[PDB]
């Protein structure tokens, strides 16, 4: 197989890593295991450490202007690399031993443990004139040659690389999520009744989602127009919750449902980037350097989790909006669902110009 | 700049039920963004292997691939009597993705193209690609020309999920691509036509959300240009 | 003021 490598500006430091992503196995995330190549001839300060952090760009502007680097550090950890501690001892992994056999004693392994309850690698859709770093949530591996962590790490004395966490659809599709309502009216002897449902629960990006809706409109009033909104419930916990939401898929129908009438129809909606390009602030998945990505995956919240992660939560919900002859009589019905990657197989050979 | 995928085993034959090898030489570092296909005399060229390693669904295991540096090898341990074809090597790390000429070896889901024919030089025409069983919003669409007696060349591409259109230099601002997502169709308009345009063009599925090899394509359609009527 | 990420190969087993 193949292995990725990154070099420090000074050439003193050559990190080898295997995979730029990690399987969140739900129960676990694949450990960040890699190796470092050091040159003791160039190294004079004899102390080498490598850092993994899950770090978040504090949102866009600071001092009301974009710039600086306000990394709001969700979690940081660093490992003593050279010399390896006489205390810290863990078994070597197959990948890393293969690398050493490629390299020898000059290279030194490291293993990072990713606890659960950690955000998936996501990034907020930058605005059209955002030439700074795309603000968001991602993990970072940085190597350096320093006496101590206190030391002001020289950028020359250091090398960096970014990594992304990913999730994949559970094999068992979820049961159909449905939602039904019955809105009474002061002017209507009998209430309006609404029912909405989806074809399945699990979904893949780029494939259409199909909603059925049934209506009983036996009131004195009509259902004038019906609006279909696939919406992105993105919640953030930078200091507290914030249910900042943006529609992604918007479909309109003038399907008139009169008083004393029935209705039932199927619709299809398809999220994608292009239509929502101009909606600054949308959430997408992992972001490597500058590349085009896909729309944010259906972030999984663990059932056993306490829902207190100071990260980013991405969930997806469809809403049907019935307009009535004219009071806030118009009624919206909400239906959650999952929209996220199919089963994983390989790396992201993202397409771009040479 | 432009990438070349040369082929050493250009002409082989007289080989029955044996292990034979196929070497594609990459004009540049391409990592694993390389795929190999096979094509009969004038049929739909189907996928064989992508990323040089992952053999496709259903394809017999007698087909295998390997990569050494920028050099690429195909093995058939034993040539099954139907395997005789032209086998195409193609890098797909850079736009334009490029196909090299393949290997003649011999012995002594719905997708369809449409809208081709003959056109006078300097004319214009529309080419159609009906697709069925899948979705444009999950699958990229690609038109590729096959000049008879010349290698394959990607010419047109739509990322409907991103709404991006790629073309090659010989069709910059000259041939236009579009896709009726409602009708699940690809349309390509040809302007100011010349001799090079006379070839059989194919439309081909990708798997847009997560790119892989070109799996199932159409039957190909001829577009002819001639000074006569 | 940065470098370039490249790759490398291995042998199975």
């Amino acid at each position: 197989t193949r292995v990725f490598k990154k070099a420090s500006p000074n050439g003193k430091l050559t990190v080898y890593l295997g995979k730029r992503d990690f399987v969140d196995h739900i129960d676990l995330v694949d450990p960040v295991d890699g190796v470092v190549l050091v040159d003791p001839e160039y190294l004079k300060e004899r102390r080498v450490y490598v850092t993994l952090t899950c770090a978040f760009r504090y949102g866009r502007e600071d001092l009301d202007v974009l710039g600086l680097t306000f990394r709001k550090d969700l979690f940081v950890a660093n490992v003593q690399s050279f010399p390896p501690a006489p205390e810290d001892k863990k078994p070597l992994t197959r990948l890393q031993e293969r690398l050493i056999k490629k390299l020898g004693e000059h290279a030194y392994p490291f293993t990072f443990e990713i606890p659960p309850n950690l955000p998936c690698s996501v990034t907020l859709q930058p605005g059209p004139e955002d030439t700074g770093k795309a603000c968001g949530v991602d993990y970072e591996v940085k190597a350096f040659c320093a006496e101590n962590l206190e030391e002001k790490i020289h950028k020359r004395n250091s090398v960096r690389l970014v990594i992304r966490k990913v999730q994949y659809a559970p094999e068992r599709p979820g049961p159909q999520p449905t939602a039904e309502t019955t809105r009474q009216f002061l002017m209507s002897d009998k209430p309006l009744h609404l029912e909405a449902s989806l074809d399945k629960e699990i979904y893949y990006h780029g494939e259409p989602i199909s909603v059925n809706v049934h209506v009983t409109n036996n009131t004195n009033k009509t259902v004038k127009k019906i609006k279909i909104s696939v919406r992105q419930y993105a919640d953030i916990c930078l200091f507290n919750t914030a249910q900042y939401k943006c529609p992604v898929a918007m479909e309109e129908a003038d399907d008139t449902v009169a008083p004393s009438s029935t209705f039932c129809k199927v619709y299809t909606l398809t999220p994608f980037l292009a239509n929502n390009r101009e909606k600054r602030g949308l959430a997408l998945d992992g972001k490597l350097k500058h590349e085009d990505t896909n729309l944010a995956s259906s972030t999984l919240l663990r059932e056993g989790a306490n829902r207190e992660i100071l990260g980013i939560i991405v969930s997806y919900k469809v809403k049907v909006k019935l307009v009535v002859s004219r009071a806030s009589s118009d009624v919206a019905v909400e239906l959650p669902f999952t929209l996220m990657h199919p089963k994983p197989k390989e790396e992201p050979p993202h397409r771009e110009v040479p | 700049g432009d990438i070349q995928m040369t082929q050493s085993p250009s002409s082989l034959s007289a080989s029955v039920g044996d292990r034979v090898t196929i070497t594609c030489r990459a004009s540049q570092s391409v990592s694993s963004a390389v795929a190999w296909y096979q094509q009969k005399p004038g049929k739909a060229p189907k996928l064989l292997i992508y990323s040089a390693s992952s053999l496709y669904s259903g394809v017999p295991s007698r087909f295998s691939g390997s990569r050494s540096g920028t050099d690429f090898t195909l093995t058939i341990s034993s040539l099954q009597p139907e395997d005789f074809a032209t086998y195409y090597c193609q890098q797909y790390k850079y736009v334009p993705v490029t196909f090299g000429c393949g290997t003649k070896v011999e012995i002594k889901v719905q997708l369809v193209e449409s809208g081709g024919g003959l056109v006078q030089p300097g004319g214009s025409l529309r080419l159609s690609c009906a697709a069925s069983g899948f979705n444009v919003y999950s699958s990229s669409i690609h038109w590729v020309r096959q000049a008879p007696g010349k290698c394959l060349e990607w010419v047109a591409s739509i990322s409907s999920y991103y709404g991006y259109t790629y073309y090659a230099d010989s069709v910059k601002g000259r041939f236009t691509i579009s896709a009726d997502t409602s009708k699940n169709t690809a349309y390509l308009q040809m302007n100011s036509l010349r001799a090079e345009d006379t070839a059989v063009y194919y439309c081909a599925r990708s798997r847009q959300f997560w790119y892989s090899g070109l799996d199932y394509w159409g039957q190909g359609t001829l577009v002819t240009v001639s000074s006569a009527a | 003021e940065s470098c370039t990420t490249a790759s490398s190969s291995l042998a199975k087993d």
